[PDB]
């Protein structure tokens, strides 16, 4: 399932703050439901402090509109290129700007 | 069990307290207590 | 005739069959007349309270029994 | 065939009338429509997207929004209950039971009722829907009066359902709806379901009349039955009313007897009607009333025997069978001369109707033979000359053992036939049937043998018959297929009736067992071990202990199994060996048997755990000297992991094993183990060691567990404090009168428990004070109880059910120990308090004290002075001598 | 209110009262039943009946208004018949 | 010593088949007495005679010869006395003698007869019958003794004799305290006693099975 | 019982019918649901002990093995001299477990 | 053949909004005769239709071979409506013999 | 009651196929040496030829017996059919039970003793 | 319909108990008579409060428990604290080692001292009368 509520998310933040970065079984040994891989997925998806999960701008959108036309797929390829780096916020921006261009 | 003292609120486990740092911000409502402590900024 | 008076017995939450208990909106005269009937049944149930009440007057036992029996209907008075 | 009027009367509103080729694919206009609605709540099936179609669009409530959406959020509730996760189910159920007065009766019932009309349901879904129905019946009293018929046409096929639990639930919900809606609404509702052409709804409506008559009593709607049984326009109404009488008589047992005569005076207007069905069901109603009476009212059926006699003389067919059922049920109610005359001049009809081909008449005469031969009338040679030879000729077949109502009735008649005639006369006629190639027929013969030999005995069986029955039951034991245990109890009853007379049979049977105990390991091994556990008793009473010593060292190491179902029977056989034989004289001694039991203890199968810890408890109270004193300390840690087993027999035996362990090796080392079992986070592991703290408190002497139990409250954890309080509760509950010295020691703990902020400490402390008040009653310890009730009494105001029933138990326990006077003084100046929330609770506390001890309050009442009109002074106690 | 002057069914006949009640229930609900005629029959079998229970059981079938005038017509005929030693109401003594 | 639970008054059939224990209010319990083949007493389940809002003044057993046993008791309804505040409804709520017949064939208790009293009685007296005499109950009341027996026998009333000019009667009544039944195997009499100690010799003499008249006389002090 | 509050007792008059308990509920009290200190036999009515309902357990309705008892805590509180404590209904327990 | 299935009905979900009248008549008269259609007014039911026929085999031909068929670019699904309720029962109809059979 | 014996004889065969009963003790060794079968619930429009045509699938009936009434009637509903072999009666009671011909359903049972004019249950 | 606290104070012979909520009862005279009866205790003060009577005890941290002297003179407290301090230092390897290879004789004090402490040396605690009802604070009013 992986509902990933905030009470486990802040514990995972404290566990990354104390132990380390490539140290995952020792911090997944204290969550009662999750393994190392799903914690890796959320921490490289939502809990890294370099993730710009808000403040959508103008320059990155006009960058990605003729970058999602170079390749229609491969959103995780262009995720270090944009700098948004969440790899799912780009999909939300793409479908939202295509809903706004159709309406 | 855990307790926030200015909050006067209970928390059953650890993550119940350490997610209570963003909601019902009385930590900015201690500005009135700081103004009572010192009349100037 | 009657109008909207059809309240039958209802959900048996506790089956309060015991008379003299009372409920939340019980008035004063109800629990007082149950108190006086309970006192009269305590008088006639015990032989000794009957003896103590038969010492003062010169009445017999059955006279005091029938007097305290006929005073079970309306001991206090009209509502 | 439909017209437009019926067509728009059927549908609801909200509608109006009015090789090949290859090119490409193209970019669409985002065809991603919401096929499944906006969330995760359940999954939605394709048959549920008609009734639950309306959540598929997002509401966003504006400009299309009356109050009505609040009365149809219940669509989402039924969605989240019917296919959702059980936390979501119970959340939606509590929410709809809290707002059932707010939703109403219109939208709620017209969305619930057509859901169960669909033919694609599930039994769990129907159970959840009737759970919604009877949990909204508690809140919707006196509001469901027009909607009775639409409920019943949905409910009714639950009464004829195949499973028994759904029938019980249907009877309960129709009884609750009858108590909610009254009587005249039910009669005015279910009246046009009598003249209907469908026999399903007519039979089930008659059953509905029967269950509402059992709910609301007989003479409230007895004029309805008297009305419907004597109308002459169609025979269906009289058939329905006599069917109502029949299901009333078979539904409620003996409370129909005081209203028997006023019910039976109806029934003689039948039996002479021109319809065969009406006469047949009238005979069935007389039979049902005779079965219900048992044996009262024989002078009330006196107007019934003459048309029954005329019908068994002149009529034949199913009417003869119903008349014979009625007479055979009436004759046990009757005095000896008249019942003997009705018995001796009916057996010719029974011998004539033994040639009947139909199975139902076979069942009827099979029930008639039971009750018509048991009192005084028929003798031995009469039956064994002409009644039983056609009985063994025509009824002991294979088709009658298949139907269970015919399977049980044959043996249930054969029991009374063996009571009347004898043992070997029946058995020696069916002893050769134990070698048949049919399993169910041999099971019927085995049930016949076990019931005859358990009721009568075995003295009538001679030496010319016992080897036949022993060889037959051994051959039946060798070739059984199913996992039934009726043959096991049959063999046990046979060997218990034999006793000493089975002495030239035990080597053959035990050799058959010892060869049988391998048998491919295709799960035929638990039967041999259970057979040893049954034959453990009879070999000690036959003076045989050498073969016990032979098989003890066999079952000592046939417990190295991988099958738990075999290992449980092995442990049960070894348990029976340890029971029937003295423990210090067994060839697998306790010195090396319990260490072989210790790896078996780490098996998480419930039967293995049960038999293992029962044998461990038998060793712990009768063999505690065969160890090195280190084993009872290393198994009590494993007995912590032996918990959280869901049978309640393991969890009630293991605390006794803890108690006898502490009786063996002292209550100072297992004590720290039982206190370390109090930080688990899981239930069924902290209360099951709480009981173990109680058992170590009560088996060996006190003052060995109490200082550390006082000490553990200083540990700042919730679970250990709740555990020590509940252990004090079970402690005083188990000791009773021995708490007269320890009340003053735990009173400073109970004042801190009742002083504590959490309500769990206060409800456990109320349980402690309750069990203490029930323990020190009559000993002169009323001061500490009056101290603790001063802290119990502010906890009355809590609204949680567990804490209010805990403090109510504490109040009704302290009612007797310190006296009803202090309880009444605590009740005073709180009776007429204007806040209703304290008022009704103090009145019901006064009701509990009033019903608990009424006369003790007579000396405890205060004085109430007179008003202007009435006399409120008890003048009798006022004067003196 | 008016249904409380206590009665005694031993002072009244029964077979002269049944076709009048049959004609009245023919007038009220339009057609003919036989279960309600036997309802009135079985509730007038007892010597001390309950008029309020009769009113509830006839309010259940009917609208609620028809049972009012039905009781208000069925009651004074029973009173006028039980005051007489014969047991016939004034609607049938004259006609 | 409650109002609800029985124990206050007791009655038994003189043949020894049933026994009724009775409270003041709302319940009267009936046990059926039998004997099985060890010459041993057996008692069945308690039968119910519940009657809510009803007082019980005194219960007695009626002697019947191999008939369903009957228990006579004085009952009084008080719901119209408590629901009406006018006071006069509590003045015309006179006593009702009620007969409870135990059908041993049907195993229940039913209210068979309930006849009112224009006077107020305190306790009752069993009259032996069957093949002995006019089986019934005698009702003692203030200045009166009453015979009632159902069916055809009317209410025979006899005023209680007072003394000549004794100085104890401003307005007072006069009741009994004792019954003292006796059967001398030729006739049967009652040595009744009033509250002053005057024994009354009550003797029934009937020409038919119907009662003709009752009579009594001063016996002793 | 006290564990499931939706269970109601029969509460009618008690006769001479001795109550029974099954092998799963042996030793259990009816009111307080305890195991220790038995004092008083259980008397139930004739309607709850009739026909197929004889030899039947009080709580679960299974086949009875041992006799039923009251505790001394129910004895001195006189919860044995009330109506017959036969559990009639069965709701939300051992019913939905059959469907699961 | 098939008793336990109600007929004379067909439920249509995910209908295009551009239906003036004609395309439902074309599709549902291509397969045979028709009784009528029902078009909703609620913006949920706008795009959800009922249709009643005159023949059973035409309804089977629609349902067994129209599931998963592509139309104007909002693909539809078919179901069987369950007739369970009404709003007013009809009365005072004569329906006499009238010398017909 | 008139057609629940169809369900009873069907549940017998369902219990036989559920418990796994071999053919030596599957209810047909008790009715040996008899090719007679009883019919129940036949409509009144059936002649003897149509009964022969509908029950000659597993073998021709050697001896037919319809219940023709004396003077005023034509039929009652019962029938006796005597085949050649007893296994034909086995297959007829196992296969021709539960079917319907023009409305009312029919039932097949065994006779095993002798033909009777009226003893059975209508 | 409801006479106020003025007449309900003037008519009653004991006016020192009547409150402002006593007017809104259904029979105030017998209410203030049972408020002036001899040995009754009052209703606790939280029928009108909204704090559930103990949820205002948030920030006050109390000591866990004060043991009495006849338990502290047995030596169970020091041994219990010593074994807890020994147990908190253990890892799961040791807690599984002495689970299956246990050591005994840890406390092993005696049998007679507990007998003499709970039977001979029994200390009578400080109890109170029936009229001492428990309100919210009740320990910060030790000034009396
Ligand atoms: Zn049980
Ligand atoms: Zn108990
Ligand atoms: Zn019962």
């Amino acid at each position: 399932g992986g509902v990933w509520r905030n009470t486990e998310d802040e514990i995972l933040k404290a566990a990354v703050m104390k132990y380390g970065k490539n140290q995952w079984s020792r911090i997944a040994s204290l969550l009662h439901r999750k393994s190392a891989k799903q914690c890796k997925a959320r921490w490289y998806e939502w809990l890294d402090p370099s993730i710009k999960k808000t403040e959508w701008s103008r320059e990155e959108e006009e960058k990605l509109l003729h970058l999602a036309k170079l390749m229609p797929t491969q959103w995780r390829t262009i995720a270090p290129i944009i700098g948004r780096t969440a790899a799912q916020c780009l999909e939300h921006y793409e479908f939202l700007l295509d809903k706004a261009a159709q309406r | 069990s855990y307790e926030c003292k200015l909050c006067l609120t209970l928390h059953n486990n650890e993550g119940s307290y350490l997610a209570h740092t963003q909601g019902k911000k009385h930590q900015t409502n201690l500005a009135r207590r700081a103004a009572k402590e010192a009349k100037e900024a | 005739m009657t109008d909207r008076y059809t309240i039958h017995s209802q959900l048996e939450h506790l089956q309060s069959k015991y008379i003299g208990t009372g409920h939340a909106d019980t008035t004063k005269w109800e629990w007082l007349v149950n108190q006086h009937r309970d006192s009269y049944c305590s008088y006639m149930g015990h032989f000794d309270l009957l003896n103590y009440f038969a010492i003062a007057e010169n009445e017999s036992k059955a006279r005091v029994r029938f007097n305290l029996m006929e005073k079970m209907l309306q001991p206090c008075g009209p509502p | 065939p439909l017209s437009d009027e019926e067509l728009d009367a059927m549908f609801p509103e909200g509608y109006k009338v009015l090789t090949g080729f290859h090119m490409q694919t193209e970019d669409r206009t985002m065809k991603s429509v919401n096929d499944q609605p906006s969330g995760n709540l359940p999954f939605l099936k394709p048959d549920d997207i008609q009734y639950f179609d309306k959540l598929l669009v997002d509401v966003d409530e504006s400009t299309l929004s009356p109050e009505e959406q609040k009365e149809r959020k219940i669509m989402k509730l039924l969605l989240k209950i019917k296919n959702g996760t059980p936390p979501m189910r119970k959340a939606a159920l509590r929410q709809i039971t809290d707002k059932a007065r707010e939703f109403g009766a219109g939208p709620l019932f017209n969305q619930i009722l057509p859901l169960l009309m669909s033919p694609t349901l599930e039994d769990q879904e129907r159970h959840l829907l009737v759970k919604v129905i009877d949990r909204i019946l508690y809140k919707l009293d006196d509001l469901v009066r027009p909607y009775v018929h639409k409920i019943l046409v949905v409910i009714e096929p639950l009464l004829i359902d195949e499973d028994y639990y759904a029938r019980v639930e249907g009877r309960e919900i129709i009884s609750n709806l009858a108590k909610a809606a009254g009587l005249a609404t039910m009669i005015s509702t279910m009246r046009p379901d009598i003249d209907n052409m469908d026999e399903y709804v007519r039979n089930t409506t008659a059953r509905a009349f029967a269950v509402v008559a059992s709910a609301l009593g007989i003479p409230s709607l007895l004029p309805f039955l008297k009305a419907v049984c004597k109308s002459k326009k169609s025979w269906q109404a009289r058939h329905t009313g006599i069917k109502i009488v029949q299901q009333i008589a078979i539904l409620m047992g003996c409370a129909i007897l005081p209203h028997l005569r006023s019910l039976v005076e109806i029934i003689e207007h039948g039996l002479v009607d021109e319809q065969q069905k009406v006469r047949t069901i009238s005979a069935l109603a007389i039979a049902a009333l005779a079965e219900a009476a048992t044996p009262y009212g024989i002078e009330s059926f006196d107007s019934v025997l003459k048309p029954l006699w005329k019908g068994i003389r002149q009529h034949r067919g199913k009417g003869l069978a119903a008349f014979l059922k009625a007479i055979g049920y009436l004759i046990p109610l009757m005095d000896a001369e008249y019942a003997n005359y009705y018995t001796r001049e009916v057996m010719l009809i029974l011998i004539r109707e033994f040639q009947s081909p139909d199975e139902e008449m076979k069942k009827i005469v099979l029930k008639v033979v039971k009750q018509c031969c048991g009192t005084d009338g028929v003798e031995a040679n009469y039956i064994k000359t002409e009644i039983l030879p056609p009985f063994f000729k025509h009824f002991w077949q294979h088709r009658m053992a298949l139907d269970r109502r015919n399977y049980r009735q044959l043996v249930d008649t054969t029991v009374e036939l063996a009571n009347k005639v004898g043992a070997a006369e029946i058995i020696s006629r069916i002893v050769d049937d134990l070698k048949d190639e049919a399993e169910q027929y041999r099971k019927m013969v085995m049930e016949t043998i076990e019931k005859i030999m358990g009721n009568l005995g075995a003295a009538d069986i001679d030496h010319k018959l016992e080897e036949q029955l022993i060889d037959g039951i051994l051959y039946a034991f060798q070739e059984q297929t199913t996992e039934d245990s009726v043959m096991l109890n049959g063999f046990g009853t046979v060997v218990n009736a034999l006793g000493k007379r089975v002495k030239p049979y035990l080597p053959q049977i035990c050799g058959t067992v010892l060869w049988r105990l391998n048998n491919k390991s295709a799960k035929v091994r638990q039967q041999a071990a259970d057979l040893i556990s049954r034959t453990a008793v009879v070999m000690k009473t036959c003076q045989e202990e050498k073969l016990m010593g032979h098989l003890g060292v066999v079952l000592y190491e046939y417990l190295g199994e991988e099958y738990p179902e075999v290992l449980g029977s092995i442990l049960g056989a070894l348990k029976a060996i340890v029971n029937v034989i003295g423990m210090h004289k067994m060839t697998p001694p306790i010195k090396d048997l319990l260490p072989r039991l210790t790896p078996i203890l780490k098996n998480r199968h419930e039967k293995v755990q049960e038999n293992c810890i029962d044998l461990v408890g038998r060793i712990a109270d009768r063999g505690a000297e065969y160890v090195s004193a280190r084993e009872w300390m290393r198994i009590c840690f494993e007995l912590l992991e032996l918990l959280k087993a869901h049978k309640k027999a393991i969890r009630r035996a293991t605390v006794n094993t803890f108690g006898y362990i502490a009786k063996a090796i002292g209550p100072h080392d297992v004590l720290a183990t039982l206190l370390n079992n109090l930080k688990v986070q899981e239930r069924q592991n902290r209360v099951c060691t709480t009981v173990a703290i109680a058992i170590v408190a009560e088996t060996c002497s006190p003052f060995t567990v109490l200082p550390a139990l006082m000490n553990e409250y200083r540990v700042p954890e919730l679970n250990v404090q709740n555990g020590v309080l509940k252990s004090l509760s079970f402690l005083f509950e188990y000791i009773g009168e021995m708490g007269k010295d320890y009340i003053y020691a735990v009173t400073p703990l109970l004042e801190d428990a009742l002083m504590d902020r959490d309500l769990v400490h206060r409800q456990t402390a109320s349980a402690v004070v309750q069990h203490m008040s029930l323990g020190v009653y009559g000993f002169g310890c009323e001061d500490s109880l009056n101290h603790l009730l001063n802290y119990v009494w502010p906890n009355v105001f809590e609204t949680s059910p567990h804490v209010i029933q805990a403090v109510m138990g504490a109040l009704e326990g302290l009612r007797v120990a310190i006296g009803p006077c202090r309880m009444l003084q605590y009740c005073l100046q709180g009776l007429f308090h204007p806040a209703r929330k304290v008022r009704d609770v103090y009145w019901k506390i006064y009701n509990s004290i009033y019903i608990g001890s009424q006369d003790a309050l007579i000396a405890h009442y205060p004085r109430i002075y007179n008003d202007d009109k009435n006399t409120y002074i008890r003048y009798e106690l006022d004067y003196i001598l | 209110e008016c249904l409380e002057k206590k009665v005694d069914m031993s002072k009244v006949n029964l077979e002269v009262i049944k076709p009048w009640i049959t004609k009245r229930v023919t007038e009220i609900l339009g057609f003919e039943d036989d279960v309600v005629i036997e309802f009135i029959f079985n509730q007038l079998e007892v010597k001390n009946p309950d008029s309020k229970m009769m009113q509830i059981n006839l309010t259940g079938f009917l609208n609620g208004k028809n049972a009012r005038e039905f009781m208000g017509e069925l009651w004074p005929l029973l009173l006028s018949a039980q005051e007489n030693i014969a047991g016939i109401p004034s609607a049938f003594l004259e006609l | 010593c409650r109002r609800i639970v029985p124990g206050q008054f007791l009655a038994v059939d003189p043949k020894g088949r049933a026994v009724m224990i009775s409270a003041i209010e709302k319940q009267k319990l009936v046990y059926i007495l039998n004997r099985d083949a060890a010459a041993r007493l057996t008692i069945s389940s308690p039968l119910e005679a519940h009657k809510a809002n009803t007082l019980v003044y005194h219960v007695v057993g009626v002697d019947v010869g191999f008939e369903n046993p009957m228990f006579a008791c004085l009952e009084m309804d008080y719901e119209e006395a408590d629901n009406d505040p006018t006071g006069e409804a509590a003045a015309n709520t006179q006593q009702t003698l009620t007969f409870y017949e135990l059908d041993l064939g049907l195993n229940h208790v039913v209210r068979k007869y309930s006849e009112p009293l224009e006077e107020h009685g305190n306790f009752l007296i069993t009259v032996p019958g069957g093949s002995d005499g006019p089986s019934g109950v005698l009702i003692c009341s203030e200045n009166y003794i009453t015979y009632k027996n159902f069916g055809d026998q009317p209410d025979i009333r006899c005023p209680i004799p007072r003394r000549r000019n004794d100085l104890d009667d401003p307005e007072r009544g006069m009741i009994f305290v004792c019954s003292a039944t006796h059967k001398t195997k030729s006739m049967f009499f009652f040595l009744a006693q009033t509250e002053q100690g005057d024994i009354f010799k009550i003797t029934l003499e009937t020409d038919e099975d119907m009662v003709t008249e009752i009579r009594l006389k001063y016996f002793d002090t | 019982a006290k564990h499931h509050p939706d269970l109601i007792f029969c509460r009618k008059q008690a006769g001479v019918a001795i109550g029974r308990l099954c092998e799963k509920c042996d030793g259990k009290c009816v009111i307080c649901d305890s195991y220790v200190r038995p004092c008083t036999l259980v008397r139930i009515c004739d309607e709850c002990n009739y026909g197929s309902y004889q030899g039947r357990c009080v709580i679960c309705g299974g086949p009875g093995v041992s006799d039923a008892y009251y505790c001394k805590e129910c004895t001195i509180q006189e919860k044995d001299r009330d109506g017959c404590p036969k559990i009639v209904n069965l709701g939300s327990s051992k019913t939905d477990l059959f469907y699961e | 053949r098939l008793p336990p299935e109600v007929n004379r009905i067909l439920y249509i979900r995910n209908l295009p909004y551009k239906i003036t009248a004609e395309e439902m008549y074309d599709i549902f008269g291509k397969y045979g005769p028709i009784r009528q259609i029902r078009v909703g007014n609620t913006p949920e039911t706008r795009g959800t239709a009922y249709v009643v026929y005159e023949d059973i085999f035409d309804a089977k031909n629609a349902c067994d071979h129209l599931s998963g068929f592509n139309v104007c670019n909002r693909y539809l699904v078919v179901l069987y409506y369950n007739a369970n309720r009404a709003f007013q029962k009809m009365d005072t109809k004569k329906k006499e013999e009238q010398l017909k059979l | 009651n008139p057609l629940t014996k169809v369900k009873l004889i069907n549940e017998l065969n369902e219990r036989e196929v559920q418990l796994g009963v071999a053919d030596k003790v599957s209810w047909h060794s008790e009715y040996k040496d008899s090719a007679w079968i009883f019919l129940g619930g036949l409509p009144y429009e059936l002649t003897e030829g149509d009964i022969i045509c509908v029950f000659s699938q597993y073998g021709e009936i050697v001896n037919i017996n319809l219940v023709r009434d004396k003077k005023t009637g034509k039929s009652k509903g019962f029938c006796f059919l005597c085949y050649e072999d007893q296994r034909s009666t086995i297959l007829a009671v196992d296969n021709f039970n539960g079917i319907k011909i023009k409305g009312r359903t029919i039932r097949v049972d065994h006779v095993s003793n002798y033909r009777a004019p009226k003893d059975s249950e209508e | 319909n409801r006479f106020t606290v003025a007449e309900l104070k003037q008519l009653v012979a004991r006016p020192d108990v009547v409150e402002m909520h006593d007017v809104t009862a259904q029979d105030p005279k017998l209410l203030v008579h049972l408020k002036a009866t001899r040995n009754s205790v009052p209703v606790p003060r939280h029928w009108c409060f909204k704090r559930k009577y103990l949820q205002g005890k948030r920030g006050i941290e109390k000591p866990p428990f004060e043991l009495p002297d006849f338990i502290k003179r047995t030596g169970i407290q020091e041994m219990r604290e010593a074994l807890q301090e020994k147990e908190e230092q253990k890892t799961m390897k040791s807690k599984m080692r002495e689970k299956v290879r246990p050591k005994m004789g840890k406390i092993d004090i005696d049998y007679q001292k507990l007998h003499d402490a709970f039977f001979k040396w029994q200390t009578k605690p400080k109890l109170t009368i029936h009229g001492d009802l428990y309100y919210e604070g009740k320990e910060f009013e030790t000034r009396l």
